[PDB]
């Protein structure tokens, strides 16, 4: 939400003597205490944040000072006189008093009209309003720079709609816009996308666990329509020969069909078909039975090949060979894939191959993936074009299993049972692939491409029991999409969008902090000590008051089990010396500009870098423009005085000294330090002297006391004041003239221009281009 | 202080075995390489007596 | 779990070793370079430590 | 680093006693420290406070 600033933040103050002979204009930005021995850029930034807060510049804003104007009584003058800045009436009064001192006549009518019309608002070619007012240099520069930096992100509504037109899904309803919002609509949106890959790469399993848990909590509640388990069991029992008097293998298959954990397996299937690489494995019993063979066949046939790993494939083949080929686990421990396949095929079993799923491209662009096309695997290894399984000989393979002989030379019990089970599972998958495909597509629309290609399941938390797999494929349910489910999904889509944006912002802030704070590490001790101490200080500072990091990031770092501070500390340590690109946001540029101007123009903020101390009996060139009596300001520090160079001493050497009397008998220039000072310009005439003494001598060292000048104006013919200045004061301190001080005579240099955008612009708070279906 | 608990008091001992016994008593304070426990024997013979 | 814990808490142990080395004088350290020993650690203690 | 100045009287008429024998740690160091090393190790770990 842009903030419309109604008034220009000038800081001009007019100071005039009681006589009125002298007058001056000053910029008030305040005094900021600057330390020595520490880096200056860091303090400059710390002060720049507060300076931006003072000027109403830090937060995004636009200028709305166009309407602050009036019109003159005279009918010729149609000019719009602006009311902001230093009012020309004040300068008129000061100039009138100054001319009243010198017995000059007051300002004439023509001169009054010339002066009172200096501040004016006029239209610009494109509709903006330019206001020319009296203002300081620093405020003008900082305000204009901030205006430009924030204007870099304001774009027309049509351009934004064009930028985000690729990602709008087909089903949702377009949003009508008022014609004004089309002709004059403007939106403030940041359009740079922060990569989430640093966090995902640094701590992969935490992010994977968090996203998988959220996705499965969402998926588990999808309504389904399922055939009764008892009905399917009756159908299978009739298909084979099932009797209650005699033990059989079909009874073993149909004695542990459980639908209790169906939603979990459904969510696992959606996750497998959604991501690029999501591994799942099953642990079979120590003594394999027909359930294990059924589950292994189901995994190989209907789970995607990418989901099954090579070790899982070998384990499944080993279990199948143990059951169907008169062998033990110790026989096939050293056996490879090819030997297992040949052994199983020699006995007549053809289901020894993995099958690659077929990708389908999403209709619209994946979120947070500019200029990219997303894809997802079709469930159950069914080709969308052919509407059947990828393996085109599946019926022939089932017939082969039916006619084959496994575990018994005579009798087709195992073959018939397995063939019936596989045929039932194939029919269920062929009937129900569509709804699972739709659900996989929709839930794939929620994750970006970085998460699609990066997230992996390494904790092994989401496995499927063999009983659950065979039950899930035998009694497959038909996924039903209700309106409530779609509404909940839309709400979660909004939640995921917000959380991704917050994660990106947190990552960018952390990258900036780790680049600014911690340097390179070395094999030497003491370097490790310094790094540990700096890490502790950084963690303690960032976590105090309002935490720098968002709550969702703390959650994803904590999900491992850490305290929240420990996880962030580890992540920050892992990011030291990165090469990840970062984006310079407008606020960073504004702070850098203000800090650079703080470092350069030191006089505006109440600190200088060199001072001079010399006795009163040595004459000194001084800045006599203002009219101060015994002015402590010099236009520039004298390079040579009385034909000899002025001695320069560093603050450290000066403090270390022990013969300060001899060196002070001549006077010297102190440097290599940041001298903070202040002054109080008093309107009357009086002796100009410091609040405290210049110097303090201790047996430990010598220091310079705080500097506070009491500046008084000058009347030349005053023997009392002249004698007091000549005799009472024995030593004087000189600093370079502050740049905020400016004479009244050259007031035209305070004229400055500010541009405000057209008032016809209408701002859209919600730039969404589409409506929810219901 | 070099030792939190002295390994042994020099004035108390009179022969070498006194030193050996004192170390075994004060070895609990020391950071032991291998902590003492029940000993395991692998050879044991009895000679005929008078 | 062991890898994550060790990667999280290695700076502190390195600093502790540095301090402990800083405690010892040079002559005593040179003397201690002549001796040698071996420490036997029970598996349970090691797995609990890590 | 340079030392702080005393009183003026202590400078003009001040006298101090001192000894210049730094000493050596060899008599303590030179020995077979195989048996006595572990007690010193325990004292060393007790020197630095932990937990």
């Amino acid at each position: 939400e842009l903030i419309k600033v109604p008034t220009i933040p000038h800081n001009l103050v007019l100071i005039q003597s009681d006589n009125g002979k002298h007058a001056l204009i000053k910029e008030d930005l305040g005094q900021w205490p600057v330390e020595t021995g520490i880096s200056l850029v860091n303090q400059a930034g710390v002060f720049a944040v507060q300076l931006a807060n003072k000027l109403g510049i830090d937060k995004p804003f636009v200028l709305d000072a166009g309407s602050n104007y009036f019109t003159d009584t005279s009918f010729i003058d149609t000019r719009k006189y602006c009311t902001d800045g230093l009012s020309p009436r004040e300068i008129q009064k000061a100039l009138n008093r100054q001319r009243a001192y010198y017995d000059r006549p007051e300002l004439t009518i023509s001169e009054n009209k010339t002066l009172l019309s200096q501040s004016i608002i006029y239209p610009d070619a494109d509709g903006n309003d330019v206001s020319i007012i009296f203002s300081g240099a620093m405020s003008h520069a900082i305000f204009t720079y901030a205006q430009s930096q924030w204007n870099k992100n304001i774009i027309k509504l049509d351009d934004y709609i064009r930028e985000i037109t690729l990602t709008v899904p087909k089903q949702y309803r377009p949003r009508r816009f008022k014609e004004i919002e089309h002709t004059h609509g403007y939106v403030y949106r940041e359009l740079n996308q922060g990569s989430l890959l640093p966090l995902v790469d640094a701590n992969l399993k935490e992010s994977s666990s968090y996203y998988f848990k959220k996705l499965m909590s969402s998926i588990s509640n999808v309504p389904v329509d399922a055939r009764t388990l008892q009905s399917a069991t009756a159908a299978l029992a009739a298909d084979t020969g099932q009797a209650v008097n005699r033990a059989q293998h079909v009874s073993m298959l149909t004695n542990r069909l459980t639908t209790a954990n169906a939603p979990t397996v459904r969510a696992i299937t959606v996750l497998t078909c959604m991501f690029k690489q999501f591994r799942i494995g099953m642990t079979y019993a120590l003594d394999p039975n027909i359930m294990d063979v059924a589950a292994a066949t189901c995994m190989l046939l209907f789970r995607p090949a990418q989901s099954i790993s090579d070790e899982q494939y070998r384990y499944c083949l080993q279990t199948m060979a143990v059951f169907l080929t008169n062998t033990t686990y110790d026989i096939v421990n050293n056996d490879t894939i090819d030997v297992l396949k040949m052994k199983l095929r020699n006995q007549g079993w053809p289901f020894v191959e993995r099958y690659n799923a077929v990708e389908i491209d999403m209709s619209v662009e994946p979120l947070r993936s500019p200029g990219q096309v997303g894809r997802y695997y079709n469930p159950f290894n069914i080709d969308p074009l052919t509407k059947k399984h990828v393996e085109d000989r599946l019926e022939e393979f089932i017939n082969q299993v039916q006619v084959g002989r496994f575990r018994n030379a005579s009798g087709n019990a195992v073959g018939t049972t397995l063939a019936a089970f596989l045929r039932a599972c194939r029919d269920k998958t062929s009937a129900n692939w569509r709804g699972y495909s739709v659900l996989v597509s929709r839930y794939r629309s929620l994750i970006p491409n970085e998460l699609f290609e990066s997230l992996r399941n390494i904790s092994g938390e989401y496995n499927i029991n063999p009983q659950d797999e065979h039950s899930f494929f035998f009694a497959l349910a038909q996924i039903n999409a209700d309106d409530e489910f779609i509404g909940a999904i839309d709400k979660e889509s909004a939640e995921y969008l917000d959380e991704y944006a917050t994660l990106a912002r947190d990552i960018s802030n952390s990258l900036t902090l780790v680049k600014a704070a911690f340097g390179p590490l070395e094999r030497t001790s003491g370097s490790i000590i310094n790094h540990a101490n700096n890490l502790n200080k950084v963690i303690n500072h960032v976590f105090a008051d309002k935490p720098l990091i968002s709550e969702t990031m703390l959650k994803i770092l904590t999900i491992d089990g850490t305290t929240g501070k420990d996880g962030y500390r580890n992540w920050l340590d892992k990011l030291v010396g990165h090469n990840y690109p970062v984006y310079v946001e407008p606020v960073v540029n504004i702070m850098n500009f203000i800090s650079a101007r703080f470092v350069a123009d030191s006089s505006y903020f109440g600190y200088t870098n060199e001072i001079m101390i010399m006795p009163n009996h040595i004459n000194v060139p001084v800045d006599d423009r203002f009219g101060f009596r015994d002015s402590p300001f010099c236009t520039s520090l004298p390079r040579t005085i009385m034909g000899n160079d002025v001695r320069r001493i560093s603050y450290n050497v000066f403090s270390m000294m022990e013969d300060i009397d001899d060196v002070i008998s001549e006077g010297f220039i102190l440097y290599d330090a940041y001298f903070n000072f202040s002054y109080d310009i008093m309107t009357t005439d009086g002796v100009t002297r410091l609040k405290e003494d210049i110097l303090i001598v201790t047996d430990t060292g010598n220091d310079i006391k705080p500097i506070h000048f009491y500046i008084y104006f000058e009347n030349r013919n005053d023997k009392k004041l002249r004698y007091e200045s000549k005799m009472n004061v024995s030593y004087r301190l000189y600093i370079k003239t502050p740049a905020c001080l400016l004479p009244l005579s050259d007031y035209m240099r305070a004229q400055h221009d500010y541009v405000s955008p057209s008032s016809s612009r209408v701002y859209i708070k919600d730039p969404a281009v589409v409506y929810t279906r219901s | 202080k070099l030792f939190e608990t002295s390994p042994f008091d020099p004035l108390t001992i009179k022969n070498n075995q006194d030193v050996v016994d004192k170390l075994y008593a004060t070895q609990s304070s020391s950071i032991q390489e291998v902590v003492p426990t029940k000993t395991f024997a692998t050879e044991l013979q009895f000679g005929v007596t008078s």
